[PDB]
């Protein structure tokens, strides 16, 4: 009954984390890329290690979603 | 006996194997960087 | 996955991952430190890397008079760690009894130990808020190690008994090298926090 | 019963992300083609992909919150 | 019953990050033709590409909550 | 039964929205202002159009709030 | 019944909007008068005809909040 | 009854619009005083009246917390 | 019945908003007093008073937290 | 018998407000000592005041959740 | 059966706090190295230093939901 | 059985508070030896005893969860 | 919980003694021979 509400709410506030998150870095990154243009790899390769690094609990909380509607 | 254990460790066998053809250049290459280093601090 | 204790006092498969990374943990220190050679090579430069390593994060908390006792310390505590959140990711096997031989950081009373064995040191050779954020440190560090190794290991678990019940290998891989990465993130942080703490204490 | 009301606070919270982000990544595009507007394409190719990754995140969470529906 | 109470928390979150997110956009796009007062037409294309990009979730999600309304 | 709870978050959730959006544009536009005082015109017609961007989803959000009120 | 807290939500939720809009344009009016104090005049209109366009949506959700709270 | 949680939810809504945004004309006029310390008195006293429009509907939210208790 | 929670959700929220609003005021004070020390009793009588002016409102949400509580 | 969840609501709210005022105020004077270093006793006993204020009012929160819990 | 959307909101305010804060230490550590070039080892060191102190707390969280589930 | 989402929500709400106060703290001082690099122990003390205190309330908010979870 | 606490408390104090005697005083030996040299 109340595993589907867990589940959405779940992967609700996940996907609010992830997107405040990755908003912010890629944000930053591309003023940086807008201040210095000759950094533009670097910056975004650091930028993709921040998209790894701030979704790796909103994945978690994905798959343990999936565990809250299977119950 | 289970079936998690043998497919697990085969993944991470074949894990290993991903990061040997990735990873084997860079710690090697700074390992030698760090040998050379020392070796030019000495000699 | 029960926790399996053939005596009543202590878990038995903590005792068995406990003895299994101390004696890997004393074979790659030995093998690293066979012979003396002032040329490095083979493994001793990395004995020697990992040596400096930690030197230098003592270095960056405080001066090398006060924190140079520290470094065997701080050298065996970061090994210790790393191998001990590398092996709950290869076997993590399941046996008819509740479970065996899982990882021991994934228990929590062997993380909050350590790190309450960290804090006794750095009181040992070193006010209710003073000592509430003592008790409050403490129980975070072992939290923060315990917490950030055994949601990993439900994980890559509950990815094993999905690829086996019923094509899903690339998720655990990515899953798997990202673990990886956490164990040996939450040795350094682990290490750094307790030189930390030394060095608040010391000086 | 309880499942639209999951598949709805999935969607809610999934748009929330969604706008709080990739609003901060337009709006930090904007001010820098503001500063620069010589860096055009290289602001908008990436702007794309940061918005790709913002929107992709709720976007599994809207697929969720259908198959949420369907129980 | 709950697919009413369902459809107003859809549409209201999704207003609330249409809100901040076109908030974010007009704001910097604002402060951007204060600065250089000559890009206004390049600024205002990428702002209402970037509002179009920023609530077309919102809207997919009223348009999802009507459903939701009906189911 | 729960209508009037319904609509009455619809209304709260795009008034919360719409007054962040409104608070962020309207605030850098009079610094704006107050940075240089020969573009207040231009600055006003983009405020205004930012003011609908970010109310046009509230007003969608209330309407509806009152078609669910009437369900 | 329920419509008592629906009425209170939506005059909570429009005071939480009004306060956060208020407090970031009356914030930046008093940046901009320590930028520049000489245009405090056309400073403060700006800034009321942001305060009625940032209130006005609270209030309207406040006089439907009078009529959510007789349903 | 419910009614006591609808007041309550009013009051504590109303303090934290009135504390974000009281917080905000407060810190900002501490770097505009801090900045040019010769104007404070007047950007104090239109801080003041901000203060006041800040706060002014949590007041109104507090009296229909009254009413919402008396309910 | 309802009342304790009544009376913890007002004081909750007093305490968040009271938190964010004090922590932006003096933040911004030691940023101020950072940037030119010659001005620390200045700025720390109108950050006092200023936090006094913030907690006003959560102080008296905390006597109505009471005076819900003994409801 | 919601004396617990009001209890855990009124400590968890607390926390959050102490945690964003705390992580203002420390990281403003992180900023104040690093862009000059000779005056970090002056800025530590302001943020451990500030740290005592926008802590006090969630000590309170706490043993007042306290004697929910009693309740 | 109350459990599981306990676990469940546990698991996702850790996610979004975490997803916070990985968020603004990432995204200030690519404009760090965005502004120079020549630190960014130290800066990836003490970015990695930085996601494992913002990521340790939550994930006591997600342990935690797993203990609640269990009980 | 509403004790266990009582601990739930309570170290939800400590994890996201303290998500956000070390996300802010480690933010602003990668941005700190980001600009003047020889200040990494000054700036790396007060680090920690920021992180203290912003993990240090929701750690006897965790403390106290236990407590929630029993009753 | 469980009570390994005090077993793995002496094994970890035996383990660094026996493991710095045994392996790391020959290296930080090492250390300050080749840094004297």
């Amino acid at each position: 009954s109340l595993g589907v509400l867990a589940a959405a709410i779940a992967v609700g506030l996940g996907a609010l984390g992830a997107g405040i998150g990755n908003g912010l870095i890629v944000s930053r990154t591309i003023e940086g890329i807008a201040r210095q243009p000759e950094l533009r790899p670097v910056l975004q390769t650091t930028m993709f290690i921040g998209v790894a690094l701030v979704e790796a609990l909103p994945i978690i909380g994905v798959v343990f979603s999936f565990i809250y509607l299977g119950r | 006996s289970g079936g998690t254990i043998i497919y697990q460790l085969l993944m991470f066998i074949i894990l290993l194997a991903l990061l040997r053809k990735f990873a084997w250049q860079p710690l090697m290459n700074i390992m030698k960087q760090r040998e050379e280093h020392i070796a030019n601090e000495i000699d | 996955p029960l926790v399996e204790f053939l005596g009543l006092t202590f878990n038995l498969s903590d005792m068995l991952m406990i003895t299994i990374t101390c004696l890997i943990v004393f074979i790659i220190a030995v093998a690293a430190t066979r012979s003396l050679q002032l040329r490095p090579t083979g493994m001793q430069n990395f004995m020697e890397w990992v040596f400096d390593f930690v030197r230098g994060i003592i270095n960056s908390t405080m001066d090398w008079q006060t924190g140079g006792r520290f470094l065997t310390l701080g050298v065996t505590l970061i090994m210790y760690v790393f191998v001990a959140n590398m092996l709950g990711l290869p076997f993590s096997v399941h046996v008819n009894g509740e479970l065996w031989w899982k990882s021991p950081t994934a228990d929590a009373t062997v993380t909050l130990t350590l790190a309450v064995m960290v804090v006794a040191l750095t009181h040992y050779y070193g006010f209710p808020l003073k000592i509430i954020e003592e008790f409050a440190n403490t129980l975070t560090l072992g939290l923060r190690l315990f917490g950030n190794i055994y949601a990993g290991e439900i994980l890559l678990g509950l990815l094993a008994s999905l690829g086996t019940h019923y094509g899903a290998a690339i998720p655990m891989m990515v899953w798997q090298a990202f673990s990886i990465f956490v164990g040996t993130i939450q040795a350094f942080i682990f290490t750094m926090l307790t030189m930390v703490y030394m060095a608040h204490k010391v000086s």
